[PDB]
């Protein structure tokens, strides 16, 4: 699964907690990437690993 | 100088493969590269015709025409050797190919796209996901009709049709296997053929209609048969002007031009000049034309 | 007899080699057989519904619409950039 | 007022040598070339592996061997050196004068530096070849982290 | 294109300066360089 | 140097570069003054303290 | 000579529009105004200083 979303607010929060995080927000949803490369992501200086 | 091509194998030839491939040995392969050792995957024909996309034969004569050719010699484990053909060397091809066509009068050959069907020259390696596919050698009066009937198909798809499904011959009859839609280069050379007809159509001359329509209302020839005993009416409205040389000598020449422009573009696919062709020992002495 | 020239390193009990044959392929120009591509196929989903039972495990987000009837229309997903 | 020519360099090329290198480790180099002579690519073993004699009525603990054939890879190396003819027409002409023998002596090392050239290529397209082998045969880790 | 190429006496240095050289003379590293390949590599006629 | 290949591929004959690097030209200049009562006392000869 | 500078371009949207469905991702930030209708006049930026 890729990083997808359905709003630019899970994006938002995805980045704000790693842990803490709502897969599911009441009608939208946001899937987390795994994958054999972890690849880092960058949001203006929020990075998750 | 050595013309020898050694296409080798990544995995074991089966011992059925070697001998379906030691069945044939001095057919025509095509390569993809001319150099001194290669990979299977990229011998023969298969990189065009596939089995999951259309025959489309009109891509195969330009692959025909554009890569090399190689007879097959030596077929051993986990390579097979093959000897490439170049102008002004003599080379000998045995007549192996599924639906025979007897060489008794020393014809030009041609080599054609399967069109008689894959699983009969389609010959299967297990060792590699590959599928070799020997081209048809065959002669110029069986190819230009069998490339008229692939070129027939296509605009007779809308409008007896066994006829021109099959193939005609002195002995035999054989099937060869039509598709439902020619492809996209097919299409381009039957838009050409178009294009150069609804051009053509004005610059034919005017003398002739007064010969068929003389020769029909006084002597059938053998090859007067085909209107039978009626003429239509374009010939009449074409037949109401008086006839000229100046513009029918200047016609004429485009005539030329054009009748060579469209020898030009029926002549597809590699042809061989074959010389002492032996009847017992099967196999010919060929170069390329 | 000759010295190897092979960067020897010792992993338990065997004392295996480590050679690099990458200025023997950089003086070719010609590209390191251990420079693999790798293609994994990447899935995701866009449009999805989730049933009318609905749900929250987060509260710091607080979007400004009817939480019943709200549809996913878009996927937003991330580039390599 | 001159052109100074400040230096004129050429390159040494390094002679590598598949049993210099230690991806020969991985290799034996038989001297037995018989394989090559052999018609069939295969090799027939009679490995014979050991048994754990058991002891409760389950089944007789008959003897385990098995008679394995291994299938021979053989590989074509192939490299093209484009000579000039002119370098041959000297070759064959005996030089008299000191500029023909100059120019004698550099269509030899014309010629030396294309058969150096060859060898020096069939030394890389051995590594080359032996490389590959040992990159169609080795399965990932992340298999043989449990197949293993 | 702005080189001669005569049959010198190259000097013989032990660089590594094969080290991405068929890739920098086309990006245009080298203002002036002859590519020579085949029979044009030779040590050329005095 | 070329590597001899199994594979069908268009091979590199024997490739030899000649590349040849021009030379470059800097030219410096300063400039110092220097008075000419300094000079018409250099160019004497003193009979005097 | 090494005492060189550089020539960083920075660039900084000036009231833009947040698009219809509004979100937050944060709590502790209240306001005493209309979220619906929200519309940035100025972009606030740091000094050097």
């Amino acid at each position: 699964p890729a990083l997808s979303a359905s709003s630019r607010a899970l994006i938002d929060e995805f980045m704000s907690v790693k842990q803490t995080h709502a897969p599911i927000h009441y009608g939208h949803y946001i899937i987390e990437e795994v994958a054999p490369v972890r690849r880092i992501l960058k949001f203006g200086n929020k990075v998750v690993f | 100088m050595d013309l020898k091509v050694v296409v080798s194998l990544s995995s074991r030839l089966y011992t059925d493969e070697i001998a379906k491939m030691q069945q044939r040995i001095g057919c025509i392969l095509p390569l993809a590269s001319t150099h001194g050792t290669q990979n299977v995957q990229g011998l023969g024909l298969g990189q065009v015709y596939s089995l999951e996309t259309v025959p489309d034969y009109v891509s195969m004569y330009n692959y025909l025409s554009d890569c090399t050719l190689a007879v097959l010699d030596e077929v051993s484990v986990d390579s097979l050797i093959l000897t490439k053909i170049v102008p002004g060397q003599t080379y000998a091809i045995k007549n192996k190919y599924q639906p025979f066509f007897q060489w008794h009068g020393t014809g030009s050959l041609s080599v054609m796209p399967p069109v008689f069907g894959r699983e009969h020259a389609t010959v299967k390696l297990e060792s590699n996901d590959v599928d070799i596919v020997f081209p048809m050698v065959l002669p110029t009066p069986i190819a230009e009709e069998v490339l008229q009937k692939i070129l027939l198909f296509n605009v007779y798809s809308r409008v007896v049709h066994m006829h021109l499904g099959s193939v005609s011959y002195l002995g035999h009859h054989y099937e060869l296997a039509l598709p439902e839609v020619p492809g996209p280069l097919g299409l381009a050379l039957l838009d050409n053929l178009s294009l150069y007809f609804c051009i053509m159509v004005t610059l034919l001359p005017r003398a002739s209609m007064r010969l068929v329509r003389g020769l029909i209302r006084h002597e059938h020839h053998d090859l007067l048969n085909l209107f039978q005993e009626m003429v239509p009416d374009e010939i009449a409205r074409i037949d109401l002007d008086d006839l000229s040389v100046a513009d029918d000598l200047s016609r004429m020449r485009v005539m030329m031009t054009y009748l060579q422009s469209l020898a030009s573009l029926f002549n597809l696919g590699p042809r061989l000049a074959t010389a002492a062709y032996s009847q017992e020992t099967l196999t010919a002495t060929c170069w390329l034309r | 007899r000759v010295p190897i020239s092979a960067a020897v390193i010792k992993l338990g009990n065997h004392a295996v080699a480590v050679e690099s044959l990458q200025k023997m392929y950089n003086d070719t120009q010609s590209p390191y057989p251990l420079n693999r591509r790798m293609q994994y196929s990447y899935y995701f989903p866009v449009g999805l519904f989730m049933p009318n039972p609905k749900y929250t495990t987060s509260a710091a987000i607080k979007m400004l619409d009817n939480p019943t009837q709200q549809l996913p229309v878009e996927a937003w997903i991330v580039n390599k950039n | 007022k001159f052109e100074v020519l400040l230096g004129v360099y050429t390159n040494a090329i390094q002679y590598v040598r598949f049993l210099e290198t230690a991806l020969a480790v991985s290799c034996v180099n038989t001297e037995f070339k018989d394989l090559s002579r052999m018609t069939d690519g295969k090799i027939q073993f009679r490995i014979s592996v050991p048994t754990i004699a058991h002891g409760d009525g389950r089944r007789p603990s008959k003897q385990r061997t098995f008679i394995v054939v291994k299938n021979c890879h053989k590989h074509h190396i192939s490299t093209e050196m484009e000579l000039s003819m002119l370098d041959l027409e000297i070759l064959h002409s005996i030089p008299e004068t000191p500029v023909e023998y100059a120019e004698y002596v550099g269509a030899v090392k014309t010629v030396a530096s294309a058969l150096q050239f060859g060898v020096d290529a069939l030394e890389r397209g051995l590594i080359n070849t032996v490389l590959s082998v040992k990159l169609r045969h080795a399965p990932p880790m992340f298999i043989l982290q449990t197949l293993a | 294109e702005g080189v001669e190429n005569r049959p010198f006496p190259y000097l013989t240095v032990d660089a590594d300066l094969l080290s991405n050289l068929r890739q920098s003379a086309a990006e245009g590293l080298f203002h002036s360089f002859d590519l020579l390949v085949g029979k044009d590599a030779r040590e050329a006629g005095i």
